[PDB]
RNA sequence: CACGGGAAACAGCAGUGAUAAAAAUUAAGCCAUGAACGAAAGUUUGACUAAGUUAUAUUAAUUAGAGUUGGUAAAUCUCGUGCCAGCCACCGCGGUCAUACGAUUAACCCAAAUUAAUAGAUCCACGGCGUAAAGAGUGUUUAAGAAAAAAAAUCACAAUAGAGUUAAAUUAUAACUAAGCUGUAAAAAGCCCUAGUUAAAAUAAAAUAACCCACGAAAGUGACUCUAAUAAUCCUGACACACGAUAGCUAGGACCCAAACUGGGAUUAGAUACCCCACUAUGCCUAGCCCUAAACCCAAAUAGUUACAUAACAAAACUAUUCGCCAGAGUACUACUCGCAACUGCCUAAAACUCAAAGGACUUGGCGGUGCUUCACAUCCACCUAGAGGAGCCUGUUCUAUAAUCGAUAAACCCCGAUAGACCUUACCAACCCUUGCCAAUUCAGCCUAUAUACCGCCAUCUUCAGCAAACCCUAAAAAGGAACAAUAGUAAGCACAAUCAUAGCACAUAAAAACGUUAGGUCAAGGUGUAGCUUAUGGGUUGGAAAGAAAUGGGCUACAUUUUCUACAUAAGAAUAUCCACCACACGAAAGUUUUUAUGAAACUAAAAACCAAAGGAGGAUUUAGCAGUAAAUCAAGAA
């Protein structure tokens, strides 16, 4: 099944902790034009936590995508309820 | 279609045949080996008559025929 | 059955040997009940009473364990194993990524029980019998039953059994006449005591009529005539009775022609067959048996109805009365029985065992040495041209050899990945060497190691083939199908084809394009990746070394010469010309070799050029390739690396 990489990073996002003016960080602060600043080393083993926390919650929100409601028995697909049909041309709708 | 079932037929008729031809003789004595019984057995039917109704020997003029035997 | 005989009896309570998948105390009391006796108190009672043992079943709680987890059927993650070890009640699971095995991890469900086994309860048919298992080969009657009224009219003429008869054809056998005659896809053998003609008995078989549909119970019956003659005031009915095609058996006749068998002849790898030729049992009669058929119209008899109603297909659906028959498939028209003028027979007709099926009808495909139409346009045939297979050489496979790559390898491999290997390339073998070993950082790099049957990429192939496909709609049901243009259920944008583009204007031609799928077709060595493996090595470097030919074969090149060879030369020329003969060899043909140079290059093993030498080859077996016009064929030049 296909996960996607897409998912998690921002743009700017860095190992190296990296906090980039018009990315990271809002472009302005109280004071105008923030510089380009580095994390701590803990600032970053935490955002680093943050994302694997992340991958985490995804794959047991993957895992737990098992549940139904079963028809006759098991994989029979008997007395399954289908939902209700679907609306018709003339705004029919049942 | 129903041809299959007679297939089946037409060779166990066959494969019978054959057999009952190299068999032939075998056969032959198995057969009357058999008669030699029978006759056998039919007369003591009747033996075991006298006996029963307890005559000694069998009643005047019986000479017991051999039926299964009969041939020409 | 106990006089008598074996022989010395727990099938009373406890216990015990042997046997079996099968395991209660050598226990205490007559205290209650029941029993025996007693006039009675009462006495005895391994009956019984109260215990003892056992999860055997229910109940209560104090007790937690077993089985399962692919599907039917509640419930799963990671390893290991690799059609092995194993599992399953049925279907099935294991062949490298197993939710089915073994073991974990979660769950499920039962629970002092849980599974397995074996027996039961339950379980066919008040359903059927054209194609599925099942209407007997035929009729009549007995036994037994069922019952309003109508229910014998005629052959459109071929029941049967007798007796008599013969028109066509054929054959004996003569008369002539000719040498052949017969026979097949083609022949051969065969016969010439043959063939054509003209005569002509027997035997056998009955054109047309029949496009008829009659007669018989069925089998069967259709040349002609005459005799005899087709049951029942009519329901059903057997293991009883009487018949019953062919073939076959027994005895005697018949014998034109046919013909199993058999012998020749072909065909064939073989040919005990299909084709040919003879000839026999046998078909024919009289008498006696045998009693079998796809004896089938696969559709029982007799009265009815066309109401209800389509599994499928076929001959449309059903009442009522009957009899006959059918309980998975084989095994099995079988084994044993019974009976028969049969004695390799007929009839009746099982079980062990094995399997999870076996069957009927249909649906799309695919296929067909089925039939019919229409084509093939380099295309199958007929046709045209030029070649391949023979020779030398080039170059690729295949084999042998090597310490010494890989990949392709029917059409769709074989001058193929290479528009390209002396070192390099390079993946190979032989030795030596190096271990965070390209990078900014990483218990990380790096791997032409195993999977092309995990793949993306690029392609082959059907294919210059017309189809693919969503969205809908229809079909007394739908697996699927879905058109007729005086149109009958089809509509539909999409992708294909077509159209347009390119080949510098048209046109045609060529180029390109050519979906969906098919071949688990090609490629983990273009690159990239899923799964697996390697990590002081399957990683990375240096130095050399490989690519030898007994052959066998694919494709090319050059020839074999006169439509030629040489020189001049561009396309009117001059000479040479395989046999003289001792040429002082020459005619074609040396691309091959030996020698010398030169080009490149650090390194000639590579290419070119001269000099020599002049060999096989004298137009090529079976069989094959290509081409429909500026093409084939011949000739010349350029580029990619
Ligand atoms: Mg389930
Ligand atoms: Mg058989
Ligand atoms: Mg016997
Ligand atoms: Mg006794
Ligand atoms: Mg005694
Ligand atoms: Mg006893
Ligand atoms: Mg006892
Ligand atoms: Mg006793
Ligand atoms: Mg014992
Ligand atoms: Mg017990
Ligand atoms: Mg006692
Ligand atoms: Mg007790
Ligand atoms: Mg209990
Ligand atoms: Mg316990
Ligand atoms: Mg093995
Ligand atoms: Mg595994
Ligand atoms: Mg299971
Ligand atoms: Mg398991
Ligand atoms: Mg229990
Ligand atoms: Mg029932
Ligand atoms: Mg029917
Ligand atoms: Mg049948
Ligand atoms: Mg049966
Ligand atoms: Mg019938
Ligand atoms: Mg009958
Ligand atoms: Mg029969
Ligand atoms: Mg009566
Ligand atoms: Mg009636
Ligand atoms: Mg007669
Ligand atoms: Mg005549
Ligand atoms: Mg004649
Ligand atoms: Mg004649
Ligand atoms: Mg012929
Ligand atoms: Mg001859
Ligand atoms: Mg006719
Ligand atoms: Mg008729
Ligand atoms: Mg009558
Ligand atoms: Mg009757
Ligand atoms: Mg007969
Ligand atoms: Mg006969
Ligand atoms: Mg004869
Ligand atoms: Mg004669
Ligand atoms: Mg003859
Ligand atoms: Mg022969
Ligand atoms: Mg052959
Ligand atoms: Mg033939
Ligand atoms: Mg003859
Ligand atoms: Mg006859
Ligand atoms: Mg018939
Ligand atoms: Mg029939
Ligand atoms: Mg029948
Ligand atoms: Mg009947
Ligand atoms: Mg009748
Ligand atoms: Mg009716
Ligand atoms: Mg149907
Ligand atoms: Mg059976
Ligand atoms: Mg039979
Ligand atoms: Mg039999
Ligand atoms: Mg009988
Ligand atoms: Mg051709
Ligand atoms: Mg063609
Ligand atoms: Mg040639
Ligand atoms: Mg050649
Ligand atoms: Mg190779
Ligand atoms: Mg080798
Ligand atoms: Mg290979
Ligand atoms: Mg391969
Ligand atoms: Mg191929
Ligand atoms: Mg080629
Ligand atoms: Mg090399
Ligand atoms: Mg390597
Ligand atoms: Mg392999
Ligand atoms: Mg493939
Ligand atoms: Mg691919
Ligand atoms: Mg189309
Ligand atoms: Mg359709
Ligand atoms: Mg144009
Ligand atoms: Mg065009
Ligand atoms: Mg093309
Ligand atoms: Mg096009
Ligand atoms: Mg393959
Ligand atoms: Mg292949
Ligand atoms: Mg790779
Ligand atoms: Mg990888
Ligand atoms: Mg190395
Ligand atoms: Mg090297
Ligand atoms: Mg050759
Ligand atoms: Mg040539
Ligand atoms: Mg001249
Ligand atoms: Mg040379
Ligand atoms: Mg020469
Ligand atoms: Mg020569
Ligand atoms: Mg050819
Ligand atoms: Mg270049």
């Amino acid at each position: 099944r296909r996960k996607d990489l897409n998912r998690g990073q921002i743009i700017g996002e860095g190992r190296h902790g990296f906090l980039w003016p018009g990315l990271n960080i809002p472009l302005m602060r109280n004071g105008a034009v923030q510089t380009i600043a580095q994390r701590s080393k803990e600032d970053q083993e935490k955002v680093e936590a943050d994302m694997v926390q992340q991958r985490e919650e995804w794959d047991r929100r993957r895992k737990m995508k098992v549940k139904r409601e079963r028809g006759w028995s098991g994989n029979t697909w008997g007395g399954v309820s289908l939902g209700p049909p679907d609306p018709g041309p003339n705004g029919e709708t049942y | 279609k129903n041809i299959l079932k007679i297939r089946r037929r037409k060779m166990n008729h066959h494969k019978y045949r054959k057999l009952v031809k190299r068999t032939r003789f075998l056969r032959r004595k198995v057969r009357e080996g058999r008669l030699r019984q029978k006759q056998v057995k039919f007369e003591r039917d009747l033996k075991r008559i006298w006996q029963k109704a307890g005559l000694k020997e069998a009643p005047a003029g019986w000479q017991t025929p051999k039926i299964y035997l009969k041939n020409q």
